């Protein structure tokens, strides 16, 4: 209530800290305790193989040259005190791009405890690397991992834990990816070791499951469309010439252009997807539908008949291992 | 010397004579170019030398009768006004190799503080004409905090002489006029603003972009005109020439839009497309109602002057709205 | 302390807000340019970008010092405390100082008071582009700066070298992919405004375009078109369904051929020289159709009481378009 | 404006399911949090489900013992109490969170209040 | 008037000042008022599901400390004056990226009074989550909201308010988005409980409406068009299998390139909206054209006249179910 | 363990230090050691004639002015005590877009030695240039170099060497981009000579091989389907002038849109390259197989039979011929 | 989770290649590292390959004597150890690293580890 008590209370705490040393410098390592609370994940990206999150990220911390008697409230102060005080080196060591919001004012938080506790919040927006194995693609399962690490300071100096264990991450529930459903969410504590020592290390990450619909939407329905409408031509008399070659290569032209149209919305890589397996599936049965014309055509100058028969039901084998193997 | 006597005692939080009369502050303009006139996101792109004059008589020094010229170091320690542009979506300053900035003191205290900036200005555009449509784009000066009571604009007398928009080449566009407004009714919720606005009339160039334009739909009426001389025995001839015309027309259509996938108004281009359908399509349908009767000649003879002496008419029309 | 007071001192009763020579003689700047990679060109966006040393040069008596060694390599640091030229770019749009792992700024002092000081930049500057004769044409993309707040009568600029040697484009930094630098010219001129008369220095570089893209990407496809439609002339008049669908698809694929052409070039109100190819290619193939359509039409009518339409088309429509390519072709590459 | 009504409480000795069915704007209230009060005692949380995606928490003292999940079609929540004890005595409350509105175990973050079933043992 | 009198005044105001303590510290809360006045709304992006808003921002308070006697003004301050007072913490929970404008100064403006109320204006670009249900898309009506809190003072510590009540936000009649009408707005005030306290907030909403014109023209109609001339084959003669085997081909094939053009320029969403429903419609229709001539072709070696009537007639029923289920 | 001690002799460490002087200046040279930790190569463009590197880049060196005794520990310092110390004024002179990664903190490390060895690490992304001779692509190799050099201190100031030498470099194995391997990497220590002096330079390159795996699905296999596509015109009775000629209408425009799409997709070279060279093979193939019927229709108002060898017997040499001479 | 089989040591006076089959989550561990510890002495670091790419990376002592490389077909690694000597008798263990777990060289950065070939020659 008397603000020039608490002023000099205050004003007595940062007089002479140095920010260079750490708490309990020389000492056994500083526990350092982090939770998050996730607002969003904005974006999944295959072409770039990261994701953007936004989170409050908070870190607990014992400094006993903070402390402070006689008076029986947390302080919670200004954020441009942050840089008066010594704060972790934490980063994010599989981001690609972070920022701290910065209106009204830096979206940061510092309340001290009597005992010398402070906690320390930041709202942050990560680009992080997830490589992805899209191997099942669109039918996979991807584990999309945030590695929080010391920068600088090594298990001799500081310690991470998750605060509160299993719940120290909050939020997962929020989290609505029109494409993706979270399945899992683990908390993961470990060292890392490297030439210059061993670090702490916190990890978090989640299971990704994709949602099929679009994919049947976009991509598998058109392409069973096509492949039905090249069986028309075995109802089509076979001195149609026109008629029946003009299905033969409007379909077979069409499943080229969904082919190559769909790997430009994907990145470069080597191997074949689960969606190029159908694609190429597909693209075989109508090129072979307008080749039984060609081959019609070629002795005329029952066949019909046998492959109104054959040709749709092996398109009903196909499609029947294909699902089975992949769902 | 008495530089640092000026800058002793000097009170950067308060304008020169708070509680007096308002400060007067001259305003000049040097659009330097305007650049990224994008009719999708509803803005242009202009560099300018904003200049600044006004007078401060805490800097006022006698011991000589030479202007001082500084450069952007000693910018932080003199008030200055919080112009801002009003219609910007975002504005930044050139600082290289350093801030682009310089403060002139003359004797008697009259400050010249001129700032090279580049900003996005948000202008509304009426694309009910487009592209044969001319659009105003406008740049509002204002001082954030301070009302009429504390600091009123003016455009400066050189303003009407180093302004360089005649200068200015755009690519697409053509400045017709320009046009230095001041208003002081702006009345803000603060209170009243004094307001600089600058109105310059762009004119979207007549030429090969338009050509370009409406080539593939011309070209598409006039293939579907072939039909009519081609014989009406040859059928899978002239239905594959009808569908292919009304396909490309109905993609052009579609993608005609594609470039703004915003603009929602009526665009004098999409009902060119439009007028162009409709021939094409009847074209089709000419020779349907043709082949349908034949289960007759002088249909495709009537159709074989119909319907260039039609697509002349609606041309006429269609040209004389919008000029 | 044996260098640290001589920098104290130095710095001891010195103001970086004045230019050295204050009131008295003109401050003269030496500037030499050494382009590390000049970068790509944007024809739409009429911008180019480079990576330089900008090397500044200046004698300020204020920092003349006693001492055993020459030249005194500091830190980038000391750049702020002293007093630097303000060079800045006219037609740069967008300029960015480097500052990873350090301000790539050098500053260096003589024992005569002579300041080196060089300042790794990347540029991107306005190069106003005349496309007439596009692909076939040659741009000069300017580089102009000077002082923003200093005018001739308080500092001048002058080329640290001989104008010639000045600028420096070694023909490993040239990081252009359909142009080539042909040369700089270097030159200074004054420009007047109402704050003043300022020294302005300018650097043409001198850049030709290669169309070797621009053939393959855009003329060969236009000229095997027209060839395509020209095949049916050689196609019997009794193959209607045919010879119809050969003129149909020629004239769909010169369009998306037109269109995909102005596609990376910018807008504009003139013609340019590939939209003249592209004109007449589109007149040859819309031709082809309507020759069709007359052979078409007259053996109707011989039909209702081996055709010399297509006969003269064989060989007039072939020599035509032959004698088009030797016309354009010639023209443009003699300029 | 969300109405919610749950069956299916009574009085047991046992397996039990809770239902809770919603309709109206579930768009701007995407979670569904199960309460109960017992008698004398604060509003307790129980467990919360996201209608897209299903993800799930649960208090502790009720972690592996209740299971909550929904079907979209009907636009229903259900709180499935196996094995349960004489302290799950409470009136239990349905309610629906806002997007933006705060921590899913705090009562008053939550807006549209189900009746509540009354559930002894 | 007299400006050594005016800066005593102030310099006295800011000696001793400490930035740390908010008003009133260990007190009551501070009462903060907030006003909006609305410059633009920038975009609207379905992929990205946000907005970008443009508005000056002012808050309102009682800092006693600022309290100053015998100058009956109001004292307009430079506004760099404000990195020496206390701010509130204000932030926009659902914001993704946000700027205050710079040119050719901060955006921001200070004014005091003499009893110790400070006005705190800023002008800022936002841009904003905003989860959109596109299951009517583009018949949808979106609730777009700006979620003000504060980051780091409880309630115990600030207070928000709409300062005027239903009149704090002005300008809602200026926004002119072409692709949607503003039908109403809202203010709301509550209190959001965290793991970290409970805290307070002030939430704007928005009311759009999709306009359906663009929408109307751009898709609907070439269906439309599309549609009609699948039609044209029943009028043409059996015999003439080119010309309606090509018709029912490239009315087919022109149906799948709009459908999967049109699903590029929208987010990846499992369900099928509006206008997905539409185009599955138009499909069928000239689909069954197509098979139409099949089975006329497939017995040939008034089917015709029956498909003159039936089609354009169930076509103009769908429509009016259609329209009806979703205007 | 005393931090009153630690803080006491860090002041005096750093009481009087000049940051404008670099070590022993005016004497010998500083040897400056480095080392790079490779976290990832992100992205590879071959528009933009560049890659995306980030790594842990960290400076050893010796400043006299820092040693400390009668501590027997390595002081690991808050990353704020860089803005006063000397540090190197290393740069990437081929880089085009850097920066130092900023959360929580900046990535960066000062660790001090009691001999007054300074070790300081930094975490930083670079977008670096990369000339590429794309003649072979995409069967092509390339060199992609990062060059390291001190901006402004000669070689008679500072001197860099390759700390480990052949080990410096660490991390090679983790970079996974889906299109290359990385074959190689090598270390280089030179001085390179300017007008202004001569200075020191450590350059580290990389070969990156290339996969050709998604050429040969994107591009090459669409190819070769429609080279045996304009095939099947010699089957088909040559009477039928609507099948045969739009066989080879639709191959030869569809050889033109797989062309010039590609080229789209790179930079605008004025030259040749591998993959053009296999597209203008195919297009002659097609394109003749068109002419081929122009002639059978010429004369006919056996040719076919020796086009249905010849054709496909020549795309095989054609194929072995380019396959031997690019792989 | 990865299981890792390794098979072909015994004992020789010569050539010798030592494979590792590896099972199940392979994407997430990228890195297959070759460990050997002799009796007393510390679990000491031999080479690793990436799974994706094959770079390679050898200890001093083994560096131009042994090679390792892969088949993504079978999922197996090996070490082919020519040129034999005394030093080179100790239990030899396959461990799979993940990616973002450390450095090489320190076998507490790798989590799945094989039974562990004795060689002694
Ligand atoms: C996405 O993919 C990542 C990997 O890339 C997965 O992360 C792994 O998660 C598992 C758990 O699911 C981790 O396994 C656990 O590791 C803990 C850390 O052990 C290390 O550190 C201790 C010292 O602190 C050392 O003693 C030890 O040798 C290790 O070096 C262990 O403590 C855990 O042990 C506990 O569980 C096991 C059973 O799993 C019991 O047997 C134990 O008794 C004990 O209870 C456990 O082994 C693994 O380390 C993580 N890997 C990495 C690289 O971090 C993610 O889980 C995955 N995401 C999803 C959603 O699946
Ligand atoms: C977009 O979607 C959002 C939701 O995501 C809508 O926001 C809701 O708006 C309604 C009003 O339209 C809000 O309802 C009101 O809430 C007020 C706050 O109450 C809370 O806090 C008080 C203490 O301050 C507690 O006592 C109370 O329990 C709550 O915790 C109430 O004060 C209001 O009550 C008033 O109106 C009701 C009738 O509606 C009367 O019965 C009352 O007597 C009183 O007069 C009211 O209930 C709702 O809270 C908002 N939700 C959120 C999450 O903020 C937007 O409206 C919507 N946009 C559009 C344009 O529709
Ligand atoms: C001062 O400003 C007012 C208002 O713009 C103007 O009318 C007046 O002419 C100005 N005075 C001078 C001396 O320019
Ligand atoms: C001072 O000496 C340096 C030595 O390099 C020389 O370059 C410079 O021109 C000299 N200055 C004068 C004024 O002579
Ligand atoms: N946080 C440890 C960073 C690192 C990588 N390499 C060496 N140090
Ligand atoms: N403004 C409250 C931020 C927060 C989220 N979680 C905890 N605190």
């Amino acid at each position: 209530g008397n603000m020039s008590f608490v002023k000099e209370t205050v004003d007595k705490l940062l007089k002479g800290y140095d920010i260079r040393l750490r708490p309990d410098f020389g000492g056994p390592p500083v526990c350092v305790g982090m939770n998050i609370d996730i607002a969003s994940i904005d974006m999944v990206s295959e072409v770039n193989m990261d994701y953007t999150l936004t989170m409050y990220f908070q870190q607990y911390w014992r400094d006993k040259r903070l402390a402070y008697s006689g008076i029986p409230l947390n302080l919670t102060l200004d954020n441009r005190v942050a840089d008066q005080l010594w704060v972790p080196d934490t980063y994010f060591l599989n981001d690609k791009k972070s920022f701290v919001h910065g209106v009204t004012v830096k979206n940061r938080m510092i309340r001290l405890h009597p005992d010398g506790t402070v906690l320390y919040g930041l709202r942050i927006t990560t680009t992080a690397a997830c490589m992805m194995d899209l191997r099942r693609y669109p039918l996979d399962e991807q584990n999309c991992t945030l590695e929080i690490e010391s920068y600088g300071y090594t298990t001799d100096d500081i310690e991470f834990y998750w605060r509160g264990g299993d719940k120290a991450v909050t939020g997962v529930e929020r989290i609505e990816l029109p494409q993706f459903s979270i399945v899992e969410h683990r908390l993961v504590s470990r060292n890392v070791v490297f030439a210059t020592g061993a670090y702490p290390r916190l990890s978090l990450s989640f299971r990704l499951k994709r949602n099929i619909g679009y994919f049947i939407l976009q991509t598998y329905m058109p392409s069973i469309l096509i492949t039905i409408l090249s069986w028309v031509s075995f109802w089509i008399n076979y001195d149609a010439s026109a008629a029946r070659v003009a299905l033969g290569i409007t379909t077979v032209l069409t499943m080229t252009t969904i082919n190559t149209h769909l790997r430009e919305t994907l990145p470069k890589i080597p191997y074949v997807k689960a969606i190029d397996m159908y694609l190429m599936g597909c693209f075989v049965f109508v090129f072979l539908a307008l080749l039984e014309y060609a081959f019609v055509n070629y002795i005329f100058f029952a066949i019909d008949r046998w492959s109104r028969i054959v040709f749709p039901f092996t398109f009903s084998l196909f499609n029947l291992v294909y699902w089975l193997y992949y769902v | 010397p008495n530089l640092d006597g000026l800058i002793a005692g000097y009170a950067r939080n308060f304008r020169p004579g708070i509680g007096g009369p308002p400060v007067n502050v001259a305003l000049a303009l040097e659009v330097a170019s305007i650049d990224h006139i994008s009719e999708a996101n509803m803005e242009y792109t202009m560099t300018v030398f904003l200049h600044q004059s006004w007078r401060d008589s805490r800097l006022s020094y006698n011991h000589t009768n030479e202007t001082l010229g500084l450069d952007s170091r000693f910018v932080d320690k003199l008030w200055l006004p919080d112009t801002f542009i009003v219609n910007a979506k975002s504005a930044w300053f050139h600082d290289v190799t350093v801030e682009n900035k310089l403060i002139r003191l003359q004797p008697d205290g009259v400050i010249l503080y001129s700032i090279r900036i580049t900003s996005t200005v948000a202008c509304d555009m009426d694309l009910a004409k487009y592209p044969m449509d001319e659009q105003e784009c406008m740049l509002d000066l204002e001082s954030y905090g301070y009302s009429s009571e504390d600091i009123v604009y003016y455009w400066s007398e050189s303003q009407e002489h180093i302004h360089g928009l005649d200068k200015l080449q755009l690519a697409q566009f053509t400045i017709t006029s320009y046009r230095f407004t001041t208003e002081l009714m702006n009345f803000k919720s603060a209170g009243q603003f004094p307001r600089l606005s600058l109105h310059f009339h762009l004119r979207r160039n007549r030429g090969v972009y338009i050509i370009q334009s409406y080539m593939p739909s011309v070209l598409l009426v006039a293939m579907s005109w072939v039909s009519f001389w081609i014989s009406q025995a040859a059928v899978p001839a002239r239905v594959s020439l009808g569908i292919t015309t009304v396909l490309t027309m109905t993609t052009l259509m579609v993608s005609a839009r594609s470039s703004l996938p915003r603009a929602s108004a009526i665009k004098a281009l999409d009902v060119y497309f439009w007028i162009c359908y409709v021939f094409v399509f009847a074209a089709l349908v000419e020779y349907a109602f043709a082949h349908f009767n034949a289960d007759a000649d002088t249909i495709d003879i009537y159709a074989r002057a119909v319907f260039p002496a039609a697509f002349a008419a609606v041309n006429v029309i269609y040209w004389a709205a919008y000029a | 302390e044996n260098f640290t007071r001589i920098l104290d001192s130095l710095l001891d009763g010195y103001d970086n807000r004045l230019r050295p020579g204050f009131g008295g003689p003109v401050t003269e700047v030496k500037t030499d340019i050494y382009v590390t990679s000049f970068g790509p060109v944007s024809d739409v966006e009429m911008e180019y970008t480079m990576d330089v040393f900008f090397r500044q040069t200046w004698i300020d008596k204020r920092l003349k010092y006693d001492g055993p060694i020459e030249i005194l390599r500091l830190n980038n640091m000391m750049v702020t405390k002293v007093w630097t030229p303000d060079t800045f770019f006219r037609n740069g749009k967008k300029s960015v100082s480097h500052n990873m792992t350090a301000p790539n700024k050098l500053f260096r002092i003589m024992r005569n008071g002579t300041i080196l000081y060089t300042m790794r930049l990347t540029i991107s500057a306005e190069c106003p582009m005349r496309l007439v004769d596009f692909p076939m044409d040659g741009h000069a993309c300017p580089l102009k700066f000077g002082s923003y707040a200093y005018p001739k009568s308080e500092m001048i600029y002058t080329w640290t070298k001989g104008p010639e040697k000045s600028v420096e484009v070694p023909k490993e930094s040239s990081s252009l992919v359909q142009y080539d630098l042909i040369g700089q010219t270097v030159s200074s001129e004054t420009i007047k405004s109402i704050t003043g008369e300022y020294i302005v220095m300018t650097v043409y570089f001198h850049l030709r375009r290669k169309m070797g893209y621009f053939m393959i990407q855009t003329y060969i496809p236009c000229i095997m078109t027209v060839i395509l439609s020209q095949v049916s002339f050689w196609i019997n008049k009794e193959s209607v369904p045919a010879r119809t669908v050969f003129g149909i698809t020629t004239v769909l694929t010169m369009t998306t051929l037109s269109i995909s052409a102005r596609h990376s070039l910018p807008k504009v109100s003139y013609a340019t020289a590939m939209d003249w190819f592209i004109a007449v290619c589109f007149a040859f193939v819309f031709s082809a159709l309507i020759e069709f359509a007359a052979v078409n039409y007259f053996t109707n009518i011989q039909m209702e009481k081996t055709s010399k339409i297509d006969k003269y088309a064989r060989i007039l429509f072939p020599v035509t378009f032959g004698a088009f390519n030797m016309v354009y072709w010639v023209v443009y590459l003699s300029k | 404006q969300v109405q919610l009504v749950e069956s299916g409480g009574g009085l047991v000795q046992g397996s039990l399911r809770l239902s809770c069915a919603a309709s109206g704007h579930t768009f701007n209230y995407p979670i569904m949090g199960w309460f109960r009060q017992a008698p004398g005692k604060e509003r307790e949380f129980v467990g919360a489900i996201s209608w897209s995606g299903g993800s799930t928490s649960y208090a502790d003292s009720v972690k592996d013992r209740f299971t909550i999940s929904r079907d979209n079609a009907k636009n229903t929540v259900y709180l499935e109490m196996n094995n349960l004890k004489p302290e799950d005595t409470a009136v239990y409350y349905c309610a629906a969170k806002g997007r933006y509105s705060g921590g899913l175990y705090y009562p008053t973050n939550y807006d549209y209040w189900g009746q509540g079933t009354q559930v002894t043992v």
